[PDB]
């Protein structure tokens, strides 16, 4: 379960 | 110091994976009083973001554990919130009121939202209510803003209606509603890709990516 | 609290991975004055070795920032007080570190394997030291690095065989120890090819608890080896 | 170059 945390 | 300074010592900082000093850089640029510009912006969100984030991975080790167990999740819990409170409160006193473009309310108000949900995470009493509901609301008038003024496309418009999907998941339980906005966001994307630029292209499509991962999840 | 406390907050602080909570923790525990077991040996020697390895790796990236700016005095002066900054702590630290070593860990240690083990340690903390060192200082520093590692050395030649975790360990970093801070591409080949080959022709003395770490440290001495060559 | 460190 992403957020923009991830990039 | 001066902001070019800090700034540049929080790009330092950032390099040498200190991100205490970062925050700390970027939070005295905040308390200048000028609006930031938008690397400043991504400094400090940037900056806050890897901070609130080793005590969130370190607050679901522990909780999972849990004896000693108890106490020494207060104890991250504690700072956890302490860090929330210190970031939202830049976004009252200084960042959402200087906010004079369309895309920097936005983006603020999606921190706002952001930093309400850390908080919504770890409430348990009947206190969780009224933070779900602040990360609720400050969503919500976000994603009234780029819907008026961004293109479908658009970074920021795009980014917003992930955390804000992610919201209604995790925090209201919601999959349907949670399902509902990552497929429009994402359509509506599709549906317009010459609005695509050069300089935004690629976060654009890597967020579009985002979305579906997260709808084929959720409808599994 | 009391050493079963600490012991238990710092195997959780090593999992929140949280290792200044940890490492505060187990010297605190090392303060009792007790000869540490091996579990605590090792809940302390992670610890620092996390709370170290932050700041070096800091330093080398601020540090190679400064040296990338010649030409550019702003960010060069910038990064110069940054990485000055850095290296305060990084000293605090190992000064924090030996200082156990010294007044607690060393004189308490009754077998061989333990004292191997801190005084490998101590060599390690001076060759950190060593690796920010600039003076009129540094020869003395290189040196105490040197004397530890060679006393645990022949300790660990007289007391261990060649297939034991500490003893290949000792042979790892001392052939660092040779490599980066005294310069000598030879000497640390011929230490990490030796022990290398000993513990080829012993594998039959491998157990069930060690072989893994005795073969992964084996492939650092030969990545070493290839590296360096 | 590698040491003990590197472990894992």
């Amino acid at each position: 379960s992403a957020s923009l945390s991830n990039l | 110091m001066d902001k070019n300074e800090l700034v540049q010592k929080a790009k330092l900082a950032e390099q040498a994976e200190r991100y205490d000093d970062m925050a700390a850089c970027m939070k005295s640029v905040t308390e200048q009083g000028a609006e930031l510009s938008n690397e400043e912006r991504n400094l400090l969100s940037v900056a806050y973001k890897n901070v609130v984030g080793a005590r969130r991975s370190s607050w679901r080790v522990v909780s999972s554990i849990e004896q000693m167990a108890r106490e020494y999740r207060e104890k991250i819990e504690t700072e956890l919130r302490d860090i929330c409170n210190d970031v939202l409160s830049l976004l009252e006193k200084f960042l959402i009121p200087n906010a004079s473009q369309a895309e920097s309310k936005v983006f603020y108000l999606k921190m706002k939202g952001d930093y309400y949900r850390y908080l919504a995470e770890v409430a348990a009493g009947d206190d969780k209510k009224g933070i779900v509901d602040q990360s609720q609301q400050a969503y919500q008038e976000a994603f009234e803003i780029s819907k008026k003024e961004m293109q479908p496309t658009h970074p920021i418009r795009l980014g917003l209606a992930l955390n804000f999907s992610v919201f209604y998941y995790e925090i209201l339980n919601s999959p349907e509603k949670a399902c509902s906005l990552a497929k429009t966001a994402f359509d509506e994307a599709i549906a317009e890709l010459d609005t695509l630029s050069e300089e935004s292209y690629k976060d654009s499509t890597l967020i579009m990516q985002l979305l579906r991962d997260n709808l084929t999840l959720w409808t599994s």
